RNA sequence: CCAUAGGUUAAUGAGGCGAACCGGGGGAACUGAAACAUCUAAGUACCCCGAGGAAAAGAAAUCAACCGAGAUUCCCCCAG
RNA sequence: GUUUAUUAAAAACACAGCACUGUGCAAACACGAAAGUGGACGUAUACGGUGUGACGCCUGCCCGGUGCCGGAAGGUUAAUUGAUGGGGUUAGCGCAAGCGAAGCUCUUGAUCGAAGCCCCGGUAAACGGCGGCCGUAACUAUAACGGUCCUAAGGUAGCGA
RNA sequence: UUGAGCCUUGAUGUGUAGGAUAGGUGGGAGGCUUUGAAGUGUGGACGCCAGUCUGCAUGGAGCCGACCUUGAAAUACCACCCUUUAAUGUUUGAUGUUCUAACGUUGACCCGUAAUCCGGGUUGCGGACAGUGUCUGGUGGGUAGUUUGACUGGGGCGGUC
RNA sequence: AGCUUGACUGCGAGCGUGACGGCGCGAGCAGGUGCGAAAGCAGGUCAUAGUGAUCCGGUGGUUCUGAAUGGAAGGGCCAUC
RNA sequence: GCCCGGAUAGCUCAGUCGGUAGAGCAGGGGAUUGAAAAUCCCCGUGUCCUUGGUUCGAUUCCGAGUCCGGGCACCA
């Protein structure tokens, strides 16, 4: 899956950005946790704001 | 019951057909897999016996929009 | 292992890249630094078995635009053969009865044609143009009836094609300095030929892959078709 | 058995063809013989011999 | 810690039985093929769950064929 | 001691003992679609299977076949993956024979690919095998012995109608 | 880190006559060297220690081709490649280790709860293994459904069809 | 021994033998061939055994059919495995 | 049916990235010992299964085919 990042993480880091990461990596330790979100179209544009507002 | 608790899916009969056709009763049982789940609504670690496929389909909808559908047909987390 | 001059001009050209035959014509022009005039070459890889009799491609092919090289022509031929092949312009036309002579000092030619009713004398001694590729023979079609005409292709531009016993062949045709259209022409003359050349019982590709190159060059990858 | 089965197929256009078997032991090489063709009805050359 | 799990009380409803019919989940064998495994027997016998007075199905991503018909179900032909 | 209750109570079965082998615990195994339980609320001086059957003297030869326990260069090889080639359809180009892009589709089936089998090394208190034809020891006879039959080896002790 | 395909880049070939550790077909009587060569002096290296290649450097201004031989002639140069082999890279895979957030926990502890079940939580130890589902090959009388012909001086054997 | 392919293709009145399936003989007719000067002969071999039903597929030919139309797939027919 | 390997002297077998094809067993003989044993050596009766291709040259390398050995595939 897509998903975008909330955290920094390791090699993907940029506090915001959608990347192509197995959907084992984010359903397990990135969402679960707090370093990603599924990309569900609801959120790429809810983060969004955030870069230009 | 080996039965998911989200597509509902559960273990399917079937037929052994061999090479020379010899039917044989069988089944498909569900690739099922207790699954601790989180809730950010609230702060719990759900755990559900669900399929291989029940899990994905739980990451487009959300766990929060699944367990919505079960507490809605009486299925108890 | 190669020199300046060489590896000035294999920055021309991509090795990774297949070109065309309109954008191989050009490049090869520049791939010719050489202090005299280079001659144009084309290998290429036919999917075949080189050791499998019903699967040889061997003749002759004539350029639209010649070779632009003088090739001294020898015949052998016998009757009044001898007066055709000579008023046809063959350089050298020796008798069936003195081919011993031009194995002597007399042997300075390109190619060589005879006639059918002179096959078992210069069959004989063969050793000397066998190997050479001297040795005519109906397929590469120096030896017929018509010495008139075959002499005539082979001084018109005619070039002999065989694949080796490893399944590649090369075979000239025309120079470097040649326009670039020109070359074109010829290039595709003899691409064509091999196509017509291919055996039946030829599978996969047939055309695996070919490149041109000059006498002081690099090869370049072409699209035959 | 040993005696193969063979098929002279028409030299023609046409794809008629009459069967029949050989002794490839002895007689490998090709067959050839002229019959009859219902599709041209002419004789034409039959040759292909296993 | 919050919050839940849990505990208690109250209201409502459910539980059982029942000849057939009905929907769904399970699902043979004997037998026939003059044997026999594909096939047939049969989605029948039987087991189990649920509901009604009917149940089930049901308002076209269906057929037809250039002319139309227009949900489902049932009966007679089509056709052994 | 046990056994065919009701024609066989025996040389059968069981038996302590001995041997091989499996098992490191959530054991092997067994009952079960699963859970669970038994094995055992035990831990290799334990437990399960098999074989033999107090004790005494001892328990040989043979690893080809069939199994088991290992190793291994090469060879073959499933699912899956879908390289090429061929065919159907058709925008266009052809005055017509014909060919025919893209897309779609059908078909054909390279490459990727572990076990297994074969091969090789062991195991016979594993299933079993432990025989034929000749020559010979200077009275006969027999055969300590020596070849062969290529099936692995061809009867030690003891005993023997 | 590495086994194999693939693509450039560099090596690489001891039948015999012989100036000599000749790959086969082709182009080809000249390119090469003052963008500083032969010829000597070392390192690295292949290897049948026969011989050859090469960076650096000394030096400094040559080295060659039918040659008379060889079935086949050039380290004179350049291409498409094979045999063999080495190093980057690319591609398809393989191996092992570390880590923890799933998963396992018939370790400990706490609570529900004066409870050997179970559930939640904490922690420790393992760990993307194990296990399980689907597909697939092998194995499989543990188990299930059956076949295993008929003539025939009865049947069986033999023979026959 | 010379010349060659009638071991050919579409039919065949009539007749023989079998429950049937099936098999066998057949002058002659039409088209196209070989041999001989010609009259004629040849639809394998002196004749009689040298054999394999069906179903299911493969190959070539034939627009016969082409589940909306135009094709194609498939099927059918002939030859054949 | 597909694929790999094998077929070598009378027998059992080794062998090559393309070229005088060897060993063992057996038999005759020789050497050696004073002699009989042993031991060692010499002596060979081949289209390298069959038909082609490349080559100056094929038991080799390649293609087809046959027998045999191994596996897989094998629905009229």
């Amino acid at each position: 899956m897509q998903v975008i990042l909330l955290d920094k993480v390791a090699n993907l880091g940029s506090l915001g950005d959608q990347v192509n990461v197995k959907a084992g990596y984010a359903r397990n330790f990135l969402v679960p946790q707090g370093k990603a979100v599924p990309a569900t179209k609801k959120n790429i544009e809810f983060f969004e704001a955030r870069r230009a507002e | 019951s080996r039965v998911c608790q989200v597509t509902g899916k559960r273990p399917v009969t079937g037929n052994n057909r061999s090479h020379a056709l010899n039917a044989t009763k069988r089944r498909f049982l569900p690739n099922l897999h207790s699954h601790r789940f989180w809730v950010e609504s609230e702060k719990r670690f759900v755990t559900l016996r669900v399929s291989a496929k029940g899990m994905r389909v739980i990451d487009k909808k959300g766990i929060d929009t699944v367990l919505a559908e079960l507490r809605a047909r009486g299925e108890k987390y | 292992k190669l020199t300046k001059r060489m590896r000035v001009i294999r920055e021309k050209v991509d090795a990774t890249k297949q070109y065309d035959i309109n954008e191989a014509i050009a490049l090869l022009k520049e791939l010719a630094t050489a202090k005299f005039v280079e001659s144009v070459d084309v290998a290429v890889n036919l999917g075949i078995d080189a050791r499998k009799s019903d699967q040889n491609v061997r003749g002759a092919t004539v350029l639209p635009h010649g070779t632009g090289r003088s090739v001294r022509v020898a015949v052998f031929t016998q009757g009044a053969n001898a007066e055709a092949a000579k008023a046809a312009g063959a350089e050298l036309v020796g008798m069936e009865d003195l081919a011993d002579q031009i194995k002597k000092g007399e042997m300075n030619f390109d190619v060589v044609i005879a006639s059918p009713d002179a096959m078992r004398v210069v069959g004989q001694l063969g050793q000397v143009l066998g190997p050479r590729g001297l040795m005519p023979n109906p397929k590469v079609g120096t030896v017929t009836p018509n010495v008139a005409e075959a002499v005539k292709n082979a001084k018109a531009g005619q070039v002999r094609y065989r694949n080796d016993k490893n399944g590649i062949i090369h075979t000239t045709i025309g120079k470097v300095d040649f326009d670039a259209d020109k070359l074109k022409e010829n290039l595709e003359a003899l691409l064509v030929a091999l196509k017509k050349a291919k055996p039946t019982q030829a599978k996969g590709v047939y055309i695996k892959k070919v490149s041109i190159s000059t006498t002081m060059g690099a090869g370049v990858a072409v699209d035959q078709a | 058995g040993i005696r193969e089965k063979i098929k002279l197929v028409s030299s023609a256009g046409t794809g008629h063809f009459y069967t029949t078997t050989k002794n490839k032991r002895t007689k490998p090489e090709k067959l050839e013989l002229k019959k009859f063709d219902p599709v041209v009805r002419q004789h034409v050359i039959y040759k292909e011999a296993k």
